[PDB]
């Protein structure tokens, strides 16, 4: 199970998920979060293997962009922002944890609009839908 | 139950550029832990000559590729480089430059200035994030 | 459930499907119809929010193309057309309604070749396969 | 049972261009409800000089961006603009222009002309559809 | 069931799979093998429906590349190569056959690193996971 | 039980270029069963003039389009064409040309040469494959 450390989290120390939840990151291509995981893995591999960089590697990241991230989703978020609809900022992610057991869910990024993180009521319906998903996951 | 998590992008300080905003007239892009570019909205002219030489800059070979690759890809999507410094200005074409600048950050101003600076804890509220450069690239 | 009005259909007035059928337009990306839905949604949002278009917004559509549609499928259809195989014209679609109950299926587009719409005899295999698909979906 | 449906693309008359053909030598592309471009095949030359100005056209600023943005995209993938009118001539290179024209519509002809016209109910059998411009773009 | 001839295999004559296994080539887009099937089918169609080529067609393949193959996966393999990780060479593929019955699996390509084909010991985890996948598929 | 299969790409000898490598300084790309290009690393200069005519090459119309489409896309991502032959050399810019050459194959050398040759059973251990050209396209 992929885990997140305290150096890549704010106000958190060790908050991490199951492998079966992260398994959705190579099947569905409408998730806003898996791009961050891919960037983190690329960063770890680059700083580990390629040693002693000579003042940054601009071409390496220029070429990894075409291979790791979803440019269509980034352009979709940009178009949504310039057209004044709640969009994504790539910094806040919400999920469910089911504290009784421990099984969790893949986060969906928060909705930002007008420079204010709109509250849980304004998208609460989505919450319920995902809950139904875990209902379908109860069996 | 619902929980929220926020990601610290400064772990990408190497191998990825980072950007964050300070005021509506100032923006900062950062490469490494010592060098970055200031994107400043202003109504003050710094250079006069109307000739930007960029091929000569790369032919100089006394420069840093990482610093000016970003301004190159900004130009793709006047200048004065004497002495090795970096200084680009766009005078006010306006729609494109403002759209690119707003793309980084994700009127009554005459100039936008790109210049070299040393890293400081500049941006107050907006945390660094690499999404802007991934969008421009 | 997404419902199509009388202004966007010819010879029809109201013809619409369950939301569970439309739910396949963000999972499977081999569908020829969901691109039309995305264009209709973009058009509605553009005419609702952005007001008083000053002689069309060319850049808005030029950048929504990169974010909403599937250029690979368009080029596949163009290659089929220039290579003399039945292709799609993005104007004719066929589906199943199951008139006893009302449960329906996502339309697949018609096959146009040599400027003539080939009849149900020349692609009955797809009809049988989709009928088997709903037979499985019955359980 | 099996049922069929046909979509009316004229609801996209704004925010997306629509194209529909009339005869094998004529094509029509439409912006808004008043203005469009004719893509015509002919054996008669309308201009003589072999100089096509496009930068001067955009620098004129007395034009309509939506009309010649499409022709700019067509150029990327001679001319005569005096008075504000639009008229682009391709004389017959032939393979590319015919392939692009056939791409829109989805020999022994001399010239292809792009010209400004007012909307009329031109196309006889082919209903309008925006797929051609989505392909060219 | 798609079948491969003796002209497109080395050391083999006839070796082919069930159509149900080939069916995964239009749903999951992380498979290294389906690109070769698309290339083979395109080659057959081009040599059949177009006769007497005028010394090879370059634009037709240039445009079929954009419509048939996955450029992101190719760039991923290239980035792995330039960064000293096992990658794919597009020439060797391994699968499971279940000789008692006959039901097979979609081949996953071999991992090449340092100019040597690493053996089954260094990727036995993938073998075990896929065997578990067929075990689940047994039901 | 585990089983393995290898693919023979020579059935793609038409409709797709194939390429395979022979020695760390030689590469071969094939179009058809009669013509191909040699990519050679050498210390010997073949041409002296510093002029590479390419527009006149296509304007000549006495050539093979398939042969030099590959070199055109290589240039996009000096020369001597007199008599109809094909001969291109890159001298050591070096990083880009060597990276493209390595992209085909998937120091202290002075020149990389692209030249026309007739097909022979050249490549010793590496079987032909079209993946390199798909990547560089
Ligand atoms: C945002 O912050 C910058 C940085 O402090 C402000 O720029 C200063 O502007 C004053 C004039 O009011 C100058 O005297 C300072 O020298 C500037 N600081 C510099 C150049 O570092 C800016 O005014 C602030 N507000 C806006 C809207 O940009
Ligand atoms: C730089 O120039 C702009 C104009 O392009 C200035 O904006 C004007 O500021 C004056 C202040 O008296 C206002 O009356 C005008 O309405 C503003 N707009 C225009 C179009 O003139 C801007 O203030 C200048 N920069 C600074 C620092 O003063
Ligand atoms: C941005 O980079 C340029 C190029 O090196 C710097 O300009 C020179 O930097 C060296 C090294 O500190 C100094 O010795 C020179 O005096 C600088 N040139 C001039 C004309 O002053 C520039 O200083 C850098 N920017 C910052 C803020 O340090
Ligand atoms: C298709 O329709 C056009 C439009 O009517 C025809 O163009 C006409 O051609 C005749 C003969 O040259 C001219 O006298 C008319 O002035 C043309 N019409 C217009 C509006 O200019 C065309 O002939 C028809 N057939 C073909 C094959 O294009
Ligand atoms: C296409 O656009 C051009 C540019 O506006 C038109 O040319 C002028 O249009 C105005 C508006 O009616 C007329 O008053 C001028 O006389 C036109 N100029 C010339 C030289 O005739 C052109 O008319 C438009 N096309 C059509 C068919 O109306
Ligand atoms: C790899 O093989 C090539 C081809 O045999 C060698 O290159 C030269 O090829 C010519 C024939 O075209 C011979 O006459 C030369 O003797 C070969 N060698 C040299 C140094 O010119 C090449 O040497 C071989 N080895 C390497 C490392 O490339
Ligand atoms: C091609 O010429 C270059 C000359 O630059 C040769 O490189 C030299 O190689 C020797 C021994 O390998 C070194 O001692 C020199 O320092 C190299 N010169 C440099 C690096 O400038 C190269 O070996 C030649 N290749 C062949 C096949 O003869
Ligand atoms: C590569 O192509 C060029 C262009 O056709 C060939 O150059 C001429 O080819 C013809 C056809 O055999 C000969 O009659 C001429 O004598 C060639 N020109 C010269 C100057 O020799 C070239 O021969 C081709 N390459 C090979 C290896 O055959
Ligand atoms: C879910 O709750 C448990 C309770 O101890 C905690 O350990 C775990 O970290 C929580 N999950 C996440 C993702 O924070
Ligand atoms: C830029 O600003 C204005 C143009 O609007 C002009 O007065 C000034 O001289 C220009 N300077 C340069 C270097 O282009
Ligand atoms: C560099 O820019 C200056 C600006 O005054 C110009 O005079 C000079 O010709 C330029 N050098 C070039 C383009 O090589
Ligand atoms: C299927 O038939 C029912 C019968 O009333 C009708 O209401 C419904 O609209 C039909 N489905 C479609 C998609 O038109
Ligand atoms: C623009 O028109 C002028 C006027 O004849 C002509 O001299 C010039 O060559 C034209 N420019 C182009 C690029 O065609
Ligand atoms: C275009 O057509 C022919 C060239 O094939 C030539 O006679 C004619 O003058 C050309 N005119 C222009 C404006 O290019
Ligand atoms: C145009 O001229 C060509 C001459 O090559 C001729 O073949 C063709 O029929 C002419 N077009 C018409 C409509 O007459
Ligand atoms: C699996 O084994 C059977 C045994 O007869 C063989 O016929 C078949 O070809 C094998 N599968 C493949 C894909 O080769
Ligand atoms: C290429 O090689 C060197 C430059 O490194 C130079 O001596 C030679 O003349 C150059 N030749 C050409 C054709 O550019
Ligand atoms: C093309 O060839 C001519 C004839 O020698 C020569 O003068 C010119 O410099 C060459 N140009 C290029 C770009 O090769």
């Amino acid at each position: 199970g992929y885990c997140l450390t305290r150096w890549m989290l704010i106000e958190a120390e060790l908050k991490c998920f199951g492998n079966t939840a992260v398994a959705k990151c190579n099947e569905k291509h409408d998730e806003e979060f898996c791009d961050m995981l891919r960037l983190f893995d690329f960063n770890k591999q680059a700083i580990r293997r390629l040693k002693a960089p000579a003042q940054m590697s601009i071409q390496l990241i220029n070429k990894a962009v075409n291979a790791l991230i979803n440019d269509q989703l980034i352009m979709k978020n940009h178009l949504r922002d310039i057209m004044c609809i709640p969009y994504c900022n790539y910094s806040k992610y919400w999920y469910l944890n089911h504290t009784s057991s421990g099984r969790t869910s893949l986060p969906k990024c928060w909705l930002i609009s007008n420079g204010s993180y709109l509250n849980e009521t304004q998208f609460s319906d989505d919450i319920e839908q995902q809950a139904d998903n875990m209902i379908t996951e109860m069996l | 139950e619902l929980q929220t998590l926020e990601l610290n992008m400064e772990t990408l300080n190497m191998t990825m550029p980072l950007s964050c905003t300070k005021n509506s007239s100032h923006h900062y892009i950062r490469v490494g832990n010592e060098t970055g570019l200031e994107l400043t909205l202003t109504n003050t002219s710094i250079i006069n000559h109307k000739f930007c030489n960029l091929s000569d800059a790369h032919k100089k070979n006394l420069y840093d590729h990482a610093l000016m690759s970003i301004i190159s890809t900004f130009h793709l999507s006047s200048c004065d480089f004497n002495g090795g410094k970096i200084s680009v200005q766009y005078n006010l074409v306006a729609n494109g430059v403002l759209q690119t600048f707003m793309r980084m950050a994700w009127t009554s101003y005459q100039y936008l200035i790109i210049q070299n600076t040393t890293w400081e804890d500049h941006c107050q509220f907006s945390r660094p994030s690499p999404i802007g450069y991934l969008g421009l690239l």
